[PDB]
């Protein structure tokens, strides 16, 4: 209330509510929203009853402070809630997320449009098991991505010549064609094409293919040749990737959608759009951008050995004094993998591991600038705890789980701001998405390179070339890298991120950027007697640095 | 594996070869080991029950312990004493009576009794502790002599009354020492395995071992791994 309140009947106030809240704008009023009218107007002692224009503009303002909320045609004891909002109307806008908690969002062919997926966790129960997906969820992803990949390439300037589909390759033969679809082997052992309509064989005998890509099964490839229906040899002439696209353009078909929105969300009822907002925050990032600078360190940091504790300990000492606002450490904690032990005379694993971390809370005491001014960003690298106790530190399931809450028992009390996620991860600043993502490429696009009958800096212009024009994180069948049935959305790159975190400790650091995405390049935290990490200012410069 | 524990020279350069380090692949050879020596030599001894930190010497007579007990302690080991009468008499030639007991800032002690006993003897330590790296990168002196370890943790506390089985536990470790240092023995003069890199409950490294070196003298890789408990592929 005011310095002097003064206890109101409610029917001599109802006149002045109902009149403004029912014939000029707004409805159904209830008596929380009264009685929230009559405390505000208990705050309003001054001159009442007798004062026209500040009481009626007040409540045209909480007209345009409650209509943007749901639909506000109503008003529940969250009318103090309004009322705080007045008062407080009268860095932060931004965001982290994992897999677990991206919003899933399907396509649909026949209507060319995104539609929303109600979350399983916010309108089932989920008591027992809600995490399980369901069966034909496998069945969909690869249409899914088929469907991603088909729009990709029809919304090309150069195809307006046309494709053809599998099936219709039948009843014609000594006649070009062009075609695309997955690449595998099938249960022969030839090369086929995979397509919704239906499947060939390949003949690469004279295949000449584009450069610069990694022919990799399991990727979409544009396929140009003649049929033969003597056999069934689809006689291939050239084979190249489908290209990509950029950000705006790729926005511009689906307006601006809040796919990954924070100001605002979309649900089943509706779809949400705003770009009125970005211009004003891409304004508000152009400045002190130097002063939000964030730092992310090398891969598969040991808690286990003497030298990569000593060397954090001068990374903190350098790092103290400045505190940045992001600080990411990723890559694997513990040298060798956790599983089941054998062995009752030993350290158990699981306490050697909850161990690894405690360690790490005590040197944490002596850096209070960076603990208290930076927050904290942990990645599970290739043989954490959930992953090497089943794959035995092998590859397995991408969208992995964060670190387990009971072994990190103290990071969050020592410090302030701590976050786990998944392998890949998301952060949304204010007018930049990136994603950070932790895995080994180099080696698997090079093992597993098709043969083709007939200076480092080009394997990595190669691999961020596939990468991008194919537009999935893991462009790889069932066979190689098992995923969730679900959670394959979050692997695709449909609204391709401004800036890639690709860590790879099989690939040297570098700074590309291409198709209007930035990637950075991580190492390996330690190599060659030296340690390294680098920083990345938000203007799009880069700077690394390195203590012995 | 391929050297063995039972090394020797042909070379037929010595001191050339000696002040500097003495090359393997061009002489090598492993001669037979059915006896791998006659032991007469001091042991060491530092312990830890998670601030329990121990020390004992062979050839010393005084006991003391960092922070009714004296004695319990004299009592526990009067009474083991007359127990083991029987293993203390056959393991006597390996080691070998009362002692003084103490029960003692101070934890600076481990370095000043490591440099005492470092140049005071050459002698073999025998470790029991649940944190064996963290106690060897805490004192640099203890890595200057061999050592044989006799990693045996998860030893807890019954929160009461843990000056008994303290007792017990260290008097009983004390009065086997003799066995463990013959079993080893025995183990190492069988498997041509150094008696440093030995350990009771470490059965699968002979099986490692001897699998390796028949291998090896076979015309198959070994698919050998560290670190790691996956199989060699290449990959």
């Amino acid at each position: 209330g005011n310095v002097l309140p003064v206890k109101i009947q409610p029917p001599l106030l109802r006149p002045l509510a109902y009149r403004v809240l029912s014939r000029k704008y707004g409805l159904s009023i209830k008596s929380d929203g009264l009685s929230a009218l009559a405390e505000f107007v208990g705050t309003n002692i001054g001159a009442n009853w007798r004062q026209g224009p500040a009481t009626i503009k007040f409540l045209e303002q909480f007209a345009a402070v409650w209509k943007q909320q749901e639909r506000g045609l109503f008003i529940d004891q969250s009318g103090v809630k309004e009322v705080i909002q007045e008062m407080k109307e009268r860095r932060d806008y931004f965001k982290v997320i994992n897999a677990s908690q991206q919003q899933r969002f399907s396509y649909n062919p026949h209507k060319m449009q995104f539609i929303f997926v109600p979350n399983k966790k916010q309108n089932g129960l989920g008591g027992i098991a809600g995490f399980l997906p369901d069966i034909e969820d496998k069945v969909q992803m690869f249409l899914t991505r088929y469907y991603l990949t088909n729009d990709r390439v029809m919304r090309n300037e150069n195809f307006q010549m046309s494709i053809t589909p599998i099936k219709n390759l039948l009843g014609r033969d000594a006649q070009n064609f062009l075609l695309l679809g997955l690449l595998n082997k099938n249960f022969k052992g030839n090369w086929s094409l995979e397509d919704p309509s239906g499947s060939v064989e390949i003949d690469i005998s004279q295949t000449i293919p584009t450069q610069g890509h990694y022919y990799v099964p399991g990727c979409m490839v544009l396929v140009e040749g003649i049929y033969y229906s003597v056999g069934n040899k689809f006689h291939v002439t050239s084979m190249t990737l489908p290209p990509g696209e950029r950000r705006e353009i790729t926005l511009e078909t689906i307006g601006n959608l809040d796919l990954l929105g924070i100001h605002g969300i979309s649900n089943n009822n509706f779809i949400a759009r705003l770009d009125k907002d970005l211009k004003i925050r891409l304004h508000l990032l152009e400045k002190e951008l130097t002063d939000h600078k964030f730092v992310i360190l090398g891969a598969n940091l040991f808690l286990d050995d003497l030298k990569i504790m000593t060397a954090l300990s001068k990374i903190l000492q350098k790092l103290n004094d400045d505190p940045p606002t992001l600080l990411i450490w990723q890559g694997s904690f513990t040298s060798v993998p956790v599983f089941a032990s054998m062995s009752s005379r030993n350290i158990s694993s699981s306490t050697q591991f909850k161990n690894n971390f405690d360690a790490l809370a005590t040197l944490l005491s002596r850096f209070d600038n960076l603990t208290e001014n930076t927050t904290m960003i942990f990645i599970p690298g290739p043989n954490d705890l959930w992953g090497s106790m089943v794959s035995l530190g092998a590859s397995g399931t991408l969208p992995q789980d964060p670190i387990p809450s009971a072994f990190t028992k103290k990071i969050n009390k020592v410090c302030k701001n701590v976050v786990w996620s998944s392998n890949p991860t998301r952060i949304a600043y204010l007018s930049q998405e990136i994603v950070i993502f932790r895995d080994d490429l180099s080696g698997r696009f090079k093992r597993h390179r098709l043969e083709f009958p007939f200076q480092k800096v080009q394997e990595t212009r190669k691999l961020v070339k596939t990468i991008l024009d194919q537009g999935h994180l893991s462009p790889f069948l069932d066979s190689l890298r098992p995923i969730s049935w679900d959670l394959d959305h979050t692997l695709t790159l449909c609204p391709i991120p401004s800036t890639m975190v690709l860590c790879d400790t099989t690939s040297a650091q570098f700074d590309l950027t291409y198709n209007g995405c930035k990637v950075i390049n991580p190492g390996s935290f330690i190599h060659n007697r030296r340690a390294r990490y680098m920083e990345y200012v938000p203007s799009s410069k880069k700077t690394i640095q390195e203590e012995i | 594996m391929d050297l063995g524990a039972s090394v020797t020279f042909r070379s037929k350069a010595l001191g050339k070869g000696i002040q500097q380090g003495f090359e393997m692949k061009d002489l090598s050879m492993a001669e037979n080991e059915r006896y791998l020596s006659g032991f007469s030599m001091d042991i060491g001894y530092l312990l830890h029950f998670p601030e329990f930190f121990s020390l004992f010497k062979s050839w010393g007579d005084t006991i003391t312990i960092l922070v009714i007990n004296a004695s319990s302690l004299g009592q526990i080991y009067k009474q083991m004493f007359e127990k083991k009468k029987g293993k203390i008499e056959t393991y006597s030639y390996l080691v070998d009576i009362n002692f003084e007991f103490v029960y003692f800032k101070l934890y600076r002690r481990l370095s000043q009794e490591t440099t005492k006993l470092k140049e005071e003897r050459g002698f073999l330590l025998l470790l029991q502790s649940p944190f064996i790296t963290k106690l060897l990168g805490t004192i640099r002196l203890l890595n200057q002599m061999p050592i044989v370890k006799l990693s045996l943790n998860e030893v807890l506390l019954p929160q009461l009354n843990w000056q008994p089985t303290l007792l017990k536990k260290l008097v009983n470790h004390v009065l086997s020492s003799g066995s463990w240092i013959s079993h080893l023995i025995k183990l190492s003069q069988y498997s041509n395995i150094p008696i440093c890199n030995l350990r009771l409950d470490s059965m699968d490294y002979i099986i490692d071992v001897l699998y390796a070196r028949k291998l090896k003298k076979e015309n198959i890789v070994l698919w050998w791994n560290e670190k790691a408990p996956l199989p060699d592929h290449g990959g």
